[PDB]
């Protein structure tokens, strides 16, 4: 079957920053750049 | 003086609109409110389900066919169509070519009303004697819809897909300064929208604004 | 937290009467900023006078002053000079709990909140 | 500070402060190490502490 | 009767859901971390219908 | 948190007392029929889409609300043991 | 800009294209939701495997904490009505239904 | 589906509880933010323009026989609320002078034409024996909050421009929580709470808002 990333999904970076996936806000109310093109993923700086 | 609603349409895709002058930072109380709906309410078109002759599951592959199932299926949702009547709530096209050739979306069999604004879309390619046979179900719903949420069964061995309506690529609003009026603390809202092809900027515009209006009435009967 | 801009010059108001005006005039120009090293208060806490807490927010969210900008506002019955961010925190805690009296009676609106500050608060 | 009173955090401070002046170094208080109750202990011998802050509810594990 | 009603239904009646919530109402369940060393290793909470397949937990706990 | 939970703890001589009291009255509310309440007139517990939470919501949810008012009385040996389910089943259908 | 309220966030927000990836550990291997099912052919434990599932263990650790709380009944409930004593189990099922 | 039910819970004439749900995905916000923007920046009302007293010269002084400082008074003013009858009142001047031991309320002002001081019992100042107090404050009609240093209205060159406290709406705090509905739970529960000084009840408050909003949308007709 296909594994379409949902909620309980977890993903990390090549740098070792692992983390689950909480809510998946729609592109609608998603922080966007002054010229359209909204964001994709929001990481919390506190983990830096 | 009244806020002039101008338009600078440039084709079927791009669509810029200007609204000025505007009160104390009102352009913002409009740019976002509308924009939001503009990308989550505007109804579009997409591929609902498909059924290939020589196929059982979406994780298979057909001889003589370069790209595998999933590969093509993906290039399908990338397609865009345009209906010409509120009745075309459910339309299904079909296509099947053979021998060496680029499987373009255009190669489909025209279905009068409904039109395809996505001609060049390279869906797949057939080597030699590629048994290309499918059933492309198309619907005009709203927003995104999980392929495992609707479960379209046009045929016993057909596999549904995901909704890719919302004829909006990206929207943005600019709340520049004023141009007229003895007051400089005014606004000039101007939004630029992009549509896949189904509905032109204007179309999308009116719609959203209307959905808004209608909503405003719900605040009638108190408690 | 509040912000400490650069003092254009030793803004002396502890004595210059005209300072309330003059020293503030220079502020009107390009001399002393909003939150300068005010003698008994920076110009910021002087130009903007707020009676009821609510008055603050308004101007605040309107784009006038920020939350970390020193200003003046009257509360239970005193004209305290602080900032939106501070005053807000008040109405917050005083809201989460009915009795607003005891509310601001057990907090420190004169020091940037931090772990311990809360810990004790709770 | 009457006997049996359950000294709260605040009380402790006045204790520290007083001690600083060199007024007291010791503190007479009940503790499980002197409880007569055969098995188990008494509210008094124990103390305040609990999921709350007030005296411990009789019969706590 | 109700057992078969949902013995297998990819179309769980809308009424069913509303009923479920109507079942819990006040009743509360319990949460438990794997390594339980302290009492609060398990706290009581009032569950409520949610999406996703994961359990939503409050940040404070 | 829960409704006036504090006012409760203050009515009992021990935390654990409350529990046993809330539980005992909670049962008597459902077993002995759901009409033994004492705050049924007004301010009675309600539901949502349909305020039908006027008949059978949740046991304890009612039990505590009853203690909210000093209408009831509790203790170690108040009323005779057996004379419990005898005076209750006969007074309520 | 926020997008939710359209009011941009005061203060630039460092952006870019970071490289992420999903891991082997999915949510499939974790989703145990049991209530009524099989039982240990040997002892008397709610083990599933087929049509139903099996309720996670309780361990003495968790119990202890439970003991601490003083949840005598909640605890006794887990050591009996929800395990061994099959009588109270069904007896309970009836009362519930 | 089911049309959102607009309920309310108005307590007096200042507090205002409004609940409108359910609502599609991310719509309560598309309604909360906009509203709030107008709910406090466009609402018409009354406010204190500029104040003036003879014996006064600077905003930082003290009048004998009067405990409250210049600012304390002026502040007690902006607070005060009024009400005009017909739109033919874009400007109204209110005067007031009193001496000797007595409490100076807003109801002390001299009654003018189609104007009412719904805020009588306002403690503006208290004078002691020989408390020479007289002033002439000006008030007009505007919208939102406008700093005193902004407009800068100067009847008498020695008068003092005062901040703008029009929109009788004290503040608002929307809420977009997720509610349930059997099949789906990721819904919307938009709840707006409005506050007012009393000039107008929360009810009307929102009405005019939406009304103005709608009208503005009407300007989306004639192309160019
Ligand atoms: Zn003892």
């Amino acid at each position: 079957q296909k594994r379409k990333l949902q909620v309980g999904d977890k993903l990390a970076n090549r740098h070792g920053n692992k983390g689950v996936v909480a809510k998946i806000l729609p592109v609608e109310d998603m922080p966007h750049l002054p010229d359209g093109t909204p964001v994709d993923v929001i990481l919390n700086p506190l983990g830096v | 003086k009244a806020p002039v609603f101008t338009v600078r349409t440039q084709g079927r895709e791009y669509g810029e609109f200007v609204l000025e002058p505007l009160e104390r930072g009102f352009g913002v109380t409009l740019g976002n409110p509308l924009r939001r709906i503009l990308l989550s309410s505007i109804p579009g078109t997409a591929v609902t389900s498909v059924y290939i002759e020589d196929v059982l599951h979406e994780f298979s592959t057909i001889p003589g066919v370069k790209e595998d199932v999933v590969e093509i299926i993906l290039n399908l949702k990338e397609l865009v169509v345009r209906f010409l009547n509120p009745s075309l709530q459910t339309v299904t096209l079909l296509l099947k070519a053979e021998g060496p050739k680029e499987v373009k979306a255009r190669d489909f069999l025209p279905v009068a009303d409904v039109e395809i604004m996505n001609p060049d879309l390279h869906i797949a390619t057939l080597e030699e004697g590629g048994r290309l046979n499918m059933e492309v179900r198309v619907d005009r719903g709203v927003g995104y819809v999980p392929a495992e949420k609707h479960g379209i069964k046009d045929r016993i061995n057909a596999i549904p897909v995901d909704a890719v309506f919302s004829p909006v690529r990206r929207v943005a609003f600019q709340v520049e300064d004023t141009r007229l009026g003895q007051r400089t603390d005014l606004d000039k809202l101007t939004l630029r929208i992009w549509t896949d092809g189904s509905v032109t900027p204007l179309e999308a515009l009116n719609q959203a604004v209307e959905i808004l209006r209608e909503h405003l009435t719900y605040f009638s009967n108190p408690q | 937290q509040v912000r400490k801009e650069k003092k254009g010059a030793g803004l002396e108001f502890a004595t210059p009467e005209e300072a309330l005006a003059a020293h503030e005039r220079g502020e009107v120009a390009l001399n002393a900023p909003i939150k300068v090293a005010g003698r008994e208060t920076s110009v910021g806490r002087l130009k903007y006078v707020f009676a009821n807490p609510d008055e603050a927010l308004l101007a605040v969210a309107h784009g006038i002053v920020d939350l970390q900008d020193v200003v003046t506002v009257r509360y239970m019955g005193k004209r305290l000079e602080t900032s939106p961010g501070r005053i807000l925190f008040a109405r917050i805690v005083a809201e989460a709990v009915e009795d607003e009296k005891v509310a601001w009676e057990l907090i420190q609106l004169d020091v940037p909140q931090e772990k311990n500050s809360l810990k004790d608060l709770v | 500070l009457e006997e049996g009173r359950y000294l709260s955090m605040d009380d402790v401070h006045l204790l520290i402060k007083a001690a600083e002046a060199g007024e007291i170094q010791e503190v007479p208080v009940r503790s499980p190490l002197t409880c007569q109750t055969r098995y188990g202990v008494c509210q008094k011998c124990y103390g305040y502490d609990l999921s709350m802050a007030r005296p411990v509810s009789i019969g706590e594990a | 009767a109700a057992r078969r009603m949902l013995e297998r239904q990819r179309d769980i009646k809308d009424e069913v859901w509303d009923a479920l919530e109507e079942v819990i109402h006040g009743k509360v369940v319990l949460l438990n971390r794997a390594p339980t060393l302290h009492r609060l290793g398990i706290q009581a909470f009032q569950p409520v219908l949610v999406e996703g397949q994961s359990i939503q937990l409050h940040p404070l706990v | 948190a829960e409704p006036g939970i504090d006012k409760l703890f203050g009515m009992v001589d021990s935390k654990y007392r409350l529990t046993v009291v809330v539980a005992k009255r909670a049962q008597q509310l459902l077993r002995h029929g759901f009409k033994n309440t004492v705050l049924e007139p007004e301010e009675r517990p309600k539901m949502q889409t349909l305020e039908g939470l006027f008949d059978d919501p949740n046991a304890v949810t009612w039990a505590m609300k009853e203690l909210l008012t000093g209408r009831l009385v509790f203790g170690e040996n108040l009323v005779p043991e057996d004379r419990l389910q005898k005076e209750m089943e006969r007074l309520y259908p | 800009y926020d997008g939710r309220t359209g009011e941009p966030i005061e203060g630039p927000i460092v952006v870019g294209q970071m490289f992420i990836m999903k891991l082997y550990h999915m949510v499939e291997d974790k989703m145990h939701a049991r209530s009524t099912g099989p039982y240990s052919l040997i002892t008397q434990q709610p083990l599933g495997g087929k049509a139903q599932f099996g309720g996670q263990r309780f361990g003495e650790m968790e119990v202890w904490a439970l003991e601490a709380y003083g949840a005598a009944h909640t605890l006794q409930e887990m050591l009996t009505l929800k395990s061994d004593d099959i009588e109270g189990r069904n007896a309970a099922y009836e009362a519930i239904i």
